[PDB]
Formats: structure tokens, C-alpha cells, sequence
RNA sequence: AGGGGAUCGAAGAUGAUCAGAUACCGUCGUAGUCUUAACCAUAAACUAUGCCGACUAGGGAUCGGGUGGUGUUUUUUUAAUGACCCACUCGGCACCUUACGAGAAAUCAAAGUCUUUGGGUUCUGGGGGGAGUAUGGUCGCAAGGCUGAAACUUAAAGGAAUUG
């Protein structure tokens, strides 16, 4: 079968914690593909682009490449990963499991009305990677997703039905322009607006309430 | 140039640390003993296997050789642990400057009381 | 070539370039 | 994160830092929890029952996770003497 | 760091600091009445000479000034303030 | 030399936030400083601040919780006139819900919330959350 | 502090130092030279005719080799020789 | 770009100093810039102890050392001297060895 | 919320004095450290002990917290550590990591040295950094024995003792590993000392 | 334009060198090199890095000034000194470690507080070349300084870093 090593990876093969949200509450260091495999079953693979690149070797031209992939859902969550192996179709296997280990929660959010089920973004959030830097804004509904095709897909597997873009930096860069574009989702959770502002008790560990249900041989 | 190559040494590495126990330090007895315990496939090769191992544990009895550990030593120096004679306080007071002093009367109160002056 | 000899030949050939014109005047 | 009316939407309510009242996000990974066993009578520290806080990794990084226990745990009540409010 | 009394600074980490950039700044020169019982009274001297000052009677050395506070001559004694 | 007391106020104070510090003293105050560290106050993104007496502008102990992102001024006081008030919050404030557009009108300092249901306008000063 | 004048009364000194960068703006400038109408063979329009001077076949650039028909032609309107390409298979056996 | 903080040597609030020629090439070179080495030796050498105190008068006389300071012109320095050439970051080891 | 009871006691006092652990360093100190006392004259600064104790207790207050006492790890590369620390791990559940810190241990799971606590005791965050640094990316505390001019980035609950050498590493290693034990553990009672040597933790040369 | 004119030394003279060698190296040596009086206004005139103001981080050194000390030296005898030491504090020439931050990167305590974009202000730049050319104006005795286009042409030129 599956055979997890890691304490927060063994947890989850029993059923003890259900969903991922609760390991992000504790900032939890998903070291496993299979721990959020398992976890939000649901995902979907989106290979973006794929270049070759060349390392002079002291006897040798190494031509590897290099892919990069975007999964997600359509719900709050969100990979992006670059794999380089020296084939292609391998490079993606390997890509779309770090892009699995990299997904991240996504706090969407109201326009300018409460209504139903929010759509667009909580604030203002700018993401930066190399030159490029990616902004996103608030957008009514139906606004739709407003960017080029390659930062759509990964706001659309980021569940944001609403969102305004600008692009700074050299966009035609695709690594920066994602990694960026990440960013500023990636950055959704680390604005504290007023309504997050109420107290809140601080749970404790999963790792520590199961500790006995973790651990060792 | 005599050298043992990794395939020698990581058999002799991983044969010792579980089979410590038989493997007496006399190589004929080690060299025939890996036949029934480890499988190779040359006569050479086994016979620089064993030599290598021997060599392993004949310093290893004058103590540790890093790379190794069979978790005997790990609590025989556990038990090893010992030998305190003579603590500390004796015979008189304690030894301690004029600003050490002046930290005790502030958090507390009871210690013998012996200072002297620095300088320099 | 070199920016200043480059420099020194922009000079003469416009050191050059008054005399050929003060024989205008 | 509530809605239009009621129901309280978008998953996660995210920490905060106690010494910084900082959201604490997913990827934080200098980010840190202690826990604090809260003793009884003669000494038995009772296991399963926490004083906890929060430790941003920013506040880690700068050498402060040190002074700002400090101050966040006396003023709990868990230390005296130690640290001044005052310097 | 990160957490410390602005408002009510300690008075021995206080006087460490420059006359200006302290809570509130205020001067650090201070006044003696200087006795020279050759005269039976005292005139009073600021602490950082400049001007190097006479008894009103006689005209004999107090003071003589440098960059900070004076060189106060010979046998005297003060009252501070 | 100085030029707008404000913003070297609101500075210190986003200068302490970013570093963690949960105090911050500015110097030398004012009659807007404190209209604005009001304004700031009331709404919740900071602590109690204590205008302390030197005699000549005086100093400001502020306190503030870790709530706030970004203050700032805006440089030149720029009119604006009630149609360019909803321009300007939807430039600099984050969404629609919240954050402060603070300006000064004859009417008083306050947020353009405050300014659309008292119906004047002024000049812009700074933001707040 | 990025030296532009903030000032609220700048506002001559900023839209003056932008009239004076617009110089810097390539095609800005050559619409107030008046360049379109000065100088280039058309009059500044979309097209001219002209009347065929020679038939030149010229030779292409690196890395390519070709000869390439063109004709030497005197704009009618204006007077300028200018040299023109004629485009795909033969088309120089249509002009003379 | 920059290959040193230093820029070529040891001028930061200076902005002139006066050169010093090479002692090997005679270059100019700046007395800040002019990589030093002080040179001193016995008048004697390895070879000479016996033959100079022996052949003397005097209880040992002792012995003078000779002293001038070197300078180099760095062109004439990296072909011979201390110099050569270092890692990005040995480069930045300020001491003697 | 403290019992009457564990405030510094003179026993302990000479203990502490005993080994120098008082003492701390030379004109090197960062800001990070207002436990300092009274500057010593000529080239020492003297430690507040009682502030000393009290994070030994707080130490103690949270090395006994987590659920399973084994998990928790001691480490020391410095050879002043290296007894001290087996001695703490053989008695409290702690796993000690005594010599080379083998780079790899806290991440990489498939290195073979591959540990996971819910807590890390450091003896020098100077020579041990390497597992500060590690611990930085796991999103583990930390504890630390602490000098003067330590570099407190990263550790929590520092600890200021002399680790400058002699019998202050073991000395406030010993008195931890006591109070552990004497919190939710077979233990002595109050003003009971502890049969157990505190010298058993130390340094041999031999 | 006078004086001065040792040394070094554009020009020039040469001896060697090279296939050539108007050079490198050797040798002579004019102007120059110095100075008085007047001109010239340029340098990689460099920190290739505007000025004023606020803030943002540790560390030992150092320069000048100032404050404290039942601190050490000198002694003639306490003193007064004068240097030394220790600590504090302003103002400086720098340096180390860092990276909350910045950045294309090298690296930066500013080049940080920037899409969460506004303290005041001066200057410059808008692909490469053509070109700092032409022209006009102006300064100079002259060399030259200042200001300063376009036609046309062209897909790159270019920065930092990477591997060979
Ligand atoms: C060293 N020369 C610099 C030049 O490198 C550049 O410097 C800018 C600097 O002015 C900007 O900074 C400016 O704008 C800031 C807004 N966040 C605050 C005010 C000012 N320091 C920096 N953010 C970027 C530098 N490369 O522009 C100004 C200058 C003086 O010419
Ligand atoms: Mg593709
Ligand atoms: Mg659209
Ligand atoms: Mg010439
Ligand atoms: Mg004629
Ligand atoms: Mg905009
Ligand atoms: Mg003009
Ligand atoms: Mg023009
Ligand atoms: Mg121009
Ligand atoms: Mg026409
Ligand atoms: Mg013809
Ligand atoms: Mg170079
Ligand atoms: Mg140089
Ligand atoms: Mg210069
Ligand atoms: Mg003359
Ligand atoms: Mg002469
Ligand atoms: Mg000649
Ligand atoms: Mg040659
Ligand atoms: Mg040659
Ligand atoms: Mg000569
Ligand atoms: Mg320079
Ligand atoms: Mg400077
Ligand atoms: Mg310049
Ligand atoms: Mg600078
Ligand atoms: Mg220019
Ligand atoms: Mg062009
Ligand atoms: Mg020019
Ligand atoms: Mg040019
Ligand atoms: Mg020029
Ligand atoms: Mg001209
Ligand atoms: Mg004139
Ligand atoms: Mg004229
Ligand atoms: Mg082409
Ligand atoms: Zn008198
Ligand atoms: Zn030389």
C-alpha cells in the first residue's frame, strides 16, 4: 500500500484529521504527496509550460527540461511546482507531486455586497517573482477572471470567479509570471482585515491530541 | 596501493553492525563464516570482504570506529557512567566577587559570605 | 578604435573643416 | 468570513501570532506553538492541560522569541522577577 | 526591544543619554555658591565658565573656563544650587 | 528640513509595526496628529496615544496593536470635491469594505464614512488601515 | 524623494518638463518636425505614383542570396527618384 | 562591474594623495595604492656567520641589519611578489599571512 | 499562579555559584540579554540567577508538556555537552543528538537520522545554529542554554548560563533534568535533594 | 609675457629589436617640468551613486570635543598636571556580521520604508548607430569650452549572473 514516514503523514492514513484546512490552522509542514492526495482527492493536473534547458559539461551538452505545473481544485486551494527531469513526461509526474506538496489555502472574498458564496478576492494583493509582479483587485460579479490565459488557469483552479489583474516586469517569463501569480493568492491570508480581527482560543496540535495514535516502532 | 574500494567497506560496514556477535577476530573463521551468513560472488572478493571486517573489529575492541554502531556500546556507555568522588563545597565559604554578593541580598538571603577586590 | 583616438580624429578632421571653410569667407 | 445573511463562509479562521497579533499563515514554517504545562499542588505538571501561545516566524528571526515570551508569560502570570516593562 | 516603557524610562538609563535627546530635554550645568573666606559671602557661578568671574569686592580668580565646566582655582568650596 | 509633520508621524508608526513594536515615540506632534491618530484610534488601529509636554511641540507615545497594514499621508492636500471621493478611496483602501480615505474639511478631520452621511468635503489628507 | 515636484502649485513646472520630454518621444517628435511632409518621397500619404527609372535586381543580405527585382522609380506628385521592390514570381517582366 | 569596495586601494574620504613610483618598474602608483613590503636583512647573510665575527676584532660586535621599505607598482607586483591571485571570496581576507 | 515552594533555594544557590555558572562573558554581549547584573569589574558580567532558575523552571514547565517525553531532543556538538546530554536522555524520555549534528535531520526524511521532536534543548546556540536553522523550517521550539553573546535568533525560552566551559553545561543541564522529573514524574518532595549526583553530567579528558 | 631652467622629459635624434618596428627597451634632448603676471574650464574631476528632513539593526575599533571615576602610572609630596584606562554621549574617516527589507543580478544601512505606489526640492535619461557630427548663437589669443539637431540607417546593442 501506501507506507507513510513522517508523524503529520501517518496521522491522516487513519482517519483522525479530514481535511487539509486543519493543517494549515497549525502551519503544518506537509512533507507528503499522498497526505494531501488523499486529503482533497479532487485535484486536477494542468501541465502550463514546458522549456529545455542546457547545463556546458566539462565532457557533454546536457539538455534536460524543465516543466511547470499548476493543480488545484476549484476551491480555495492551489499547487505550483517546476520540475526539471531529463525527460519530459517524467518531468511533469514529478512536478504535478511538488506541486501538490505546494498547495495553499485561498481566502476568497465579497466584491462590495455580502449576497451568496463569495467570488472575488479579500483585498489588494501583489505578488513579486524576479521582475515580474502580479496584482490582483477585486472584481464585481461576472467580472470573471481578468489576465492572460496562463495566470487565468491558475485563478481558476484557485476558485476566484472575480479577479483584476496588472503585470509589471517581463510577463513573457513564464516561471516568474506563475510564481508571482501564486504569490498574491499565496499573500490572501496574510492580510488582516477587521473581520479576522476577533479573538480567538489558539487549538492545539494534532500532532500532540494523537500523539500516541503517531510516533513509532 | 592497498586500499579497500566502498563494496568492500560497506559489506564489512553492514556485516559487522548485525553480526558482531560469532565473527571472532581471526579472519578463517570470519572468511568461511560469510559464506553461510552473506552471499558474493567471487572467491576473491569474499576473502577481502572478511579481511577488512577482521580489521574492523580487531581495533574495535580498544574502543569505538566511527560509521558503526550496533547499539551495545550505545548503553554500554550507559552503564560505564560514574566515578564523582568530591562534589564541591569545602572547606570554607563561598568564593565570590563584591557584585556576585550584592546580587544575593537583593533576590534572597541565606549564603556564607566571602568576598574580595579585582582590578586589572 | 579607440574612444579617444577616435575623439583626436573627430578633432583634426574638424580643425580641418574651418579651413577648407575660412578659404570661403 | 460571513455572508448575506448568518452562516460564517471561507474555510480556515487563520491564527495570530500572541506577541505580534500577526496572522499566521500555512507556509509560515518559523512559525511556532508552545506549550506551557500548567502544574498542580506539589508539583505534577498534569499532562493534557496547556498555557499556549503562538510565535510568529518573524518574531523568532530577530532574536525577540526570547524577550517576547517573557514578557507575554509573566504577565500571565507564569514568571516573576526576570523581565522589566521599563528600560 | 519590541516592547519597552516609552513613557516612564528608567532615570539611570535616562541620564546615560544626550541633554536633548532625553523624554524631555532639559539642561545638565548646574549653579554653586563658591566660598572664598577671604571674603565672608559668596557669588553665585554657572557651571560652564566662559567668563572668568571676580568677588565683588576684590578682584581675584574664581574660574577660568574651558570647553566644559571651569577649572574652579585653588581652595574653594560649593553649594549646589 | 521638515516639511509635513504628519506623515513623519505615520512613518515612525508604520516603521514600528513592520519591526513588531507594539510602542512608538514621534516627535513633535500636532493639532492634525492627534485629529488623525483620533480618527486612527476611534476605528480600532491603534492603542491610546499620550501627547507628552516639552514646551515647544511637544512629543506623542502611540500605541498600537498590530491591526494596522499601511498609514500614510498624502502629500500635496489635494481637493477633492465629493464625485472624486469614491476616485480616491478605490485607488489606495483595499476592498470596498473597509479602510479609511481620512481627509480635512471645513467641517472637520474625518473619513470620507464619516464625510458621505455629513455631505462635505475638503481637502485629502492621509489613509489609514 | 524622486526629484519630480510634488507641490500642489507645481503644476507648470511638472506639465512643462513633460513638454520638454516629449522631444525624447521618437514619433512625437516627428509629428511636430512636420517630418511626414518635409521630408520622406511620399508626400506624407499612403501612396504615390511615379514613373520607372531602371530595372535593378538587388542582392539580399546575409544569410540569404537572391536578387531582388526593384525599380528606380521619380514620384510624379513630388519628383524624388526612390527605389522600389517589385513582389512574387517574375512581376519585373510586367513594368520595363 | 565592481571587482572590489576597496575600488584599487584604501582612499575613502581622501579623494588625492600623492604617488609613489615602483622601486622595480618605476611606475606611478598611488602611496595609498603602493603595496608594500618592508624589507630587512641582516648585512650578513646564511653563509657569512662564520667568516665575519671570527675574522674580526671585538666580543661578537653584534650586527647591523639593513632597512628600506619596498614599494610595487601591482603590473610588476602579481609577476613576482606576495600578490597572485585569490577566490571571489579569499580576495576579501585583509591579513598578512 | 507559582507554588511557594520552588523559588531559588539556597542549596541550589551553592550549587549554581559552584560550578560559575553565574558568570558570564567578556566584553561581547548582544542587547538580547538584560539578564546581566551589575557589570564584574575587569572583563565579566554577572547573571541573575533567580532569573536563571525561574526560565530552568520554565524550561522544565514546558520540557514536561509534550505527551510523549521521548520525542522531545537534547543536542550538543561541544564535547562540554556531550555527557550532559546522554544523562538527560537516558533519564526524561528525551533522544539525545551528542558530536555531529549530521546536516539533513529535521527535513529529508529519507536521511537515516531522520527525527522529528516536538522540542529541541540546545547547549551553545552558536555551535549547535546548524539545528536552530533546521528546527527554523519544522516549525519546532527550541530551548537553549544561553551566555551573554548568544545568538538568540530562533531559540525560544533561552536560559542564561556560562557555556564557556568547566561544570556550568551539566550543572543547569542537571538541575533541568531534575525539575522535569520532579513535575508529573516519580520525584522527590520539597526541599528534598537528589540522590543522583549532580557531577554525573560532565566533561572527561580524561 | 618675464624669470627660472637641477631632475624627469610629448617633439626630434638615434642604438638595438622585428619580416616590417615611425614603438616597446637603451641613449641624447627641444617644448614642458618651477615661478611671477594674465588666459584656458576640461579628467574614469568616481563613491561611475544630488541636497535638506524623518524613520528602519547588532559589533568591536578609531578621530576631535565634552561628562563621570575613594581607576593605573610620573612624585618632588597628597597635588596641579600630562599621557594612559574604563564607561557614557554628541560630531566624523572607515570597518565587521547580518538581512525585517531591496534588487535583473553583482550587491545595498541604503540602492531599505514601491502596485499596501505621495516628506521637500534640483538635474538627467526614453532601442543601437548616424554623433556629440552639421548648423546658428556665444566664450577663447589659440587649442578649444558651451549650447546642439536631422537625413538616413539598423534588430538588436546592452546589464548582472551561468555553465563551458
Ligand atoms: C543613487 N541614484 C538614485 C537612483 O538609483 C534612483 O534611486 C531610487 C530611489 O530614488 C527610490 O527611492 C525613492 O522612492 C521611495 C519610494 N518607495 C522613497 C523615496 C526615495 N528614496 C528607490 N525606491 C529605488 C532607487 N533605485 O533614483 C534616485 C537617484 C538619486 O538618482
Ligand atoms: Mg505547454
Ligand atoms: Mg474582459
Ligand atoms: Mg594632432
Ligand atoms: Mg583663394
Ligand atoms: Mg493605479
Ligand atoms: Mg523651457
Ligand atoms: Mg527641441
Ligand atoms: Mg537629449
Ligand atoms: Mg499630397
Ligand atoms: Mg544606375
Ligand atoms: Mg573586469
Ligand atoms: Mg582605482
Ligand atoms: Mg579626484
Ligand atoms: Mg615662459
Ligand atoms: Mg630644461
Ligand atoms: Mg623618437
Ligand atoms: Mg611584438
Ligand atoms: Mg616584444
Ligand atoms: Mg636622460
Ligand atoms: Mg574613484
Ligand atoms: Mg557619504
Ligand atoms: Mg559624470
Ligand atoms: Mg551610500
Ligand atoms: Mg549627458
Ligand atoms: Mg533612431
Ligand atoms: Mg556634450
Ligand atoms: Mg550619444
Ligand atoms: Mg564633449
Ligand atoms: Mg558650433
Ligand atoms: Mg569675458
Ligand atoms: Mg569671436
Ligand atoms: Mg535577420
Ligand atoms: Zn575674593
Ligand atoms: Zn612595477
Amino acid at each position: 500500500g501506501w507506507v507513510p514516514v513522517t508523524k503529520l503523514g501517518r496521522l491522516v492514513k487513519a482517519g483522525k484529521i479530514t481535511t487539509i484546512e486543519e493543517i494549515f490552522l497549525h502551519s503544518l509542514p506537509v512533507k507528503e504527496f499522498q497526505i494531501i492526495d488523499t486529503l482533497l482527492p479532487g485535484l486536477q493536473d494542468e501541465v502550463m509550460n514546458i522549456k529545455p534547458v542546457q547545463k556546458q559539461t566539462r565532457a557533454g551538452q546536457r539538455t534536460r527540461f524543465k516543466a511547470v505545473v499548476v493543480v488545484g481544485d476549484s476551491n480555495g486551494h492551489v499547487g505550483l511546482g517546476i520540475k526539471t527531469a531529463k525527460e519530459v513526461a517524467g518531468a511533469i509526474r514529478a512536478g504535478i507531486i511538488i506541486a501538490k506538496l505546494s498547495v495553499i489555502p485561498i481566502r476568497r472574498g465579497y466584491w462590495g455586497t455580502n449576497l451568496g458564496q463569495p467570488h472575488s478576492l479579500a483585498t489588494k494583493t501583489t505578488g513579486k517573482c524576479g521582475s515580474v509582479t502580479v496584482r490582483l483587485i477585486p472584481a464585481p460579479r461576472g467580472s470573471g477572471i481578468v489576465a492572460s490565459p496562463a495566470v487565468k488557469k491558475l485563478l481558476q483552479l484557485a476558485g476566484v470567479e472575480d479577479v483584476y489583474t496588472q503585470s509589471n516586469g517581463k510577463t513573457r517569463t513564464l516561471e516568474n509570471t506563475l510564481k508571482a501569480a501564486f504569490v498574491a493568492i499565496g499573500n490572501t491570508y496574510g492580510f488582516l482585515t477587521p473581520n479576522l480581527w476577533a479573538e480567538q482560543p489558539l487549538p492545539v496540535s494534532p500532532l500532540d491530541i494523537y500523539s500516541d495514535e503517531a510516533s513509532a516502532q | 596501493g592497498r586500499v579497500r574500494t566502498k563494496t568492500v567497506k560497506r559489506a564489512s560496514k553492514a556485516l559487522i553492525e548485525r553480526y558482531y556477535p560469532k565473527l571472532t577476530l581471526d579472519f578463517q573463521t570470519n572468511k568461511r563464516l560469510c559464506d553461510e551468513i552473506a552471499t558474493i560472488q567471487s572467491k576473491r572478493l569474499r576473502n577481502k570482504i572478511a579481511g577488512y571486517t577482521t580489521h574492523l573489529m580487531k581495533r574495535i575492541q580498544k574502543g569505538p570506529v566511527r560509521g558503526i554502531s550496533f547499539k551495545l556500546q550505545e548503553e554500554e556507555r550507559e552503564r560505564k557512567d560514574q566515578y564523582v568522588p568530591e562534589v564541591s563545597r569545602s572547606n570554607g565559604v563561598l568564593n565570590v566577587d563584591n557584585q556576585t554578593s550584592d546580587l544575593v541580598k537583593s533576590l534572597g538571603l541565606k549564603l556564607p559570605l566571602s568576598v574580595i577586590n579585582v582590578s586589572a | 578604435m579607440r574612444a579617444k583616438w577616435r575623439k583626436k580624429r573627430t578633432r583634426r578632421l574638424k580643425r580641418k573643416r574651418r579651413k577648407v571653410r575660412a578659404r570661403s569667407k | 468570513m460571513e455572508n448575506d445573511k448568518g452562516q460564517l463562509v471561507e474555510l480556515y479562521v487563520p491564527r495570530k501570532c500572541s506577541a505580534t497579533n500577526r496572522i499566521i499563515k500555512a507556509d509560515d514554517h518559523a512559525s511556532v506553538q508552545i506549550n506551557v504545562a500548567k502544574v498542580d499542588e506539589e508539583g505534577r505538571a498534569i499532562p493534557g492541560e496547556y498555557v499556549t501561545y503562538a510565535l510568529s516566524g518573524y518574531v523568532r528571526s530577530r532574536g525577540e522569541s526570547d524577550d517576547s515570551l517573557n514578557r507575554l508569560a509573566q504577565n500571565d502570570g507564569l514568571l516573576k522577577n526576570v523581565w522589566s516593562y521599563s528600560r | 526591544v519590541l516592547v519597552q516603557d516609552l513613557l516612564h524610562p528608567t532615570a539611570a538609563s535616562e541620564a546615560r543619554k544626550h541633554k536633548l535627546k532625553t523624554l524631555v530635554q532639559g539642561p545638565r550645568s548646574y549653579f554653586l555658591d563658591v566660598k572664598c573666606p577671604g571674603c565672608l559671602n559668596i557669588t553665585t557661578v554657572f557651571s560652564h565658565a566662559q567668563t572668568a568671574v571676580t568677588c565683588e569686592s576684590c578682584s581675584t580668580i574664581l574660574c577660568t573656563p574651558t570647553g566644559g565646566k571651569a577649572k574652579l582655582s585653588e581652595g574653594t568650596s560649593f553649594r549646589r544650587k | 528640513t521638515r516639511s509635513s509633520v504628519l506623515a513623519d508621524a505615520l512613518n515612525a508608526i508604520n516603521n514600528a509595526e513592520k519591526t513588531g513594536k507594539r510602542q512608538v515615540l514621534i516627535r513633535p506632534s500636532s493639532k492634525v496628529i492627534i485629529k488623525f491618530l483620533q480618527v486612527m484610534q476611534k476605528h480600532g488601529y491603534i492603542g491610546e496615544f499620550e501627547y507628552i509636554d516639552d514646551h515647544r511641540s511637544g512629543k506623542i507615545v502611540v500605541q498600537l496593536n498590530g491591526r494596522l497594514n499601511k498609514c500614510g499621508v498624502i502629500s500635496p492636500r489635494f481637493n477633492v470635491k465629493i464625485g472624486d471621493i469614491e476616485k480616491w478611496t478605490a485607488n489606495l483602501l483595499p476592498a470596498r469594505q473597509f479602510g479609511y480615505v481620512i481627509l480635512t474639511t471645513s467641517a472637520g478631520i474625518m473619513d470620507h464614512e464619516e464625510a458621505r452621511r455629513k455631505h462635505v468635503s475638503g481637502k485629502i489628507l492621509g489613509f489609514v488601515y | 524623494g524622486k526629484g519630480k515636484p510634488r507641490g500642489l502649485n507645481s503644476a507648470r513646472k511638472l506639465r512643462v518638463h513633460r513638454r520638454n520630454n516629449r522631444w525624447a518621444e521618437n514619433n512625437y517628435k516627428k509629428r511636430l518636425l512636420g517630418t511626414a511632409f518635409k521630408s520622406s518621397p511620399f508626400g506624407g500619404s499612403s501612396h504615390a505614383k511615379g514613373i520607372v527609372l531602371e530595372k535593378l535586381g538587388i542582392e539580399s543580405k546575409q544569410p540569404n542570396s537572391a536578387i531582388r527585382k526593384c525599380v528606380r522609380v521619380q514620384l510624379i506628385k513630388n519628383g524624388k527618384k526612390v527605389t522600389a521592390f517589385v513582389p512574387n514570381d517574375g512581376c519585373l517582366n510586367f513594368v520595363d | 562591474p565592481k571587482k572590489r569596495a576597496s575600488n584599487g586601494r584604501n582612499k575613502k574620504g581622501r579623494g588625492h594623495v600623492k604617488p609613489v613610483r615602483c622601486v622595480n618598474c618605476s611606475k606611478s602608483i598611488p602611496k595609498d595604492k603602493a603595496i608594500k613590503r618592508m624589507a630587512i636583512r641582516n648585512i650578513v647573510e646564511a653563509a657569512a656567520v662564520r667568516d665575519l665575527s671570527e675574522a674580526s676584532v671585538y666580543p661578537e660586535y653584534a650586527l647591523p641589519k639593513t632597512y628600506n621599505k619596498l614599494h610595487y607598482c601591482v603590473s610588476c607586483a602579481i609577476h613576482a611578489r606576495i600578490v597572485r591571485v585569490r577566490s571571489r571570496e579569499d580576495r576579501k581576507n585583509r591579513a598578512p599571512p | 499562579s507559582l507554588p511557594a515552594t520552588f523559588d531559588l533555594t539556597p542549596e541550589d544557590a551553592q550549587l549554581l555559584l559552584a560550578a560559575n555558572t553565574h558568570l558570564g562573558a567578556r566584553n561581547v554581549q548582544v542587547h538580547q540579554e538584560p539578564y546581566v547584573f551589575n557589570a564584574r569589574p575587569d572583563g565579566v558580567h554577572v547573571i541573575n540567577v533567580g532569573k536563571t532558575w525561574e526560565k530552568l523552571v520554565l524550561a522544565a514547565r514546558i520540557i514536561a508538556a509534550i505527551p510523549n517525553p521521548e520525542d522531545v531532543v537534547a543536542i550538543s556538538s561541544r564535547t562540554f555537552g556531550q555527557r550532559a546530554v546522554l544523562k538527560f536522555a537516558a533519564h526524561t524520555g528525551a533522544t539525545p543528538i551528542a558530536g555531529r549534528f549530521t546536516p539533513g535531520s529535521f527535513t529529508n526524511y529519507i536521511t537515516r537520522s531522520f527525527k522529528e521532536p516536538r522540542l529541541v534543548i540546545v547547549t551553545d546556540p552558536r555551535s549547535d545554529a546548524q539545528a536552530i536553522k533546521e528546527a527554523s523550517y519544522v516549525n519546532i521550539p527550541v530551548i537553549a542554554l544561553t551566555d551573554l553573546d548568544s545568538p538568540s535568533e530562533f531559540v525560544d525560552v533561552a536560559i542564561p548560563c556560562n557555556n564557556r566551559g568547566k561544570h556550568s553545561i551539566g550543572l543547569i543541564w542537571y538541575l533541568l533534568a531534575r525539575e522535569v522529573l520532579r513535575l508529573r514524574g516519580a520525584l522527590v518532595d520539597r526541599t528534598q535533594p537528589w540522590s543522583i549526583m549532580p557531577d554525573l553530567y560532565f566533561y572527561r579528558d580524561p
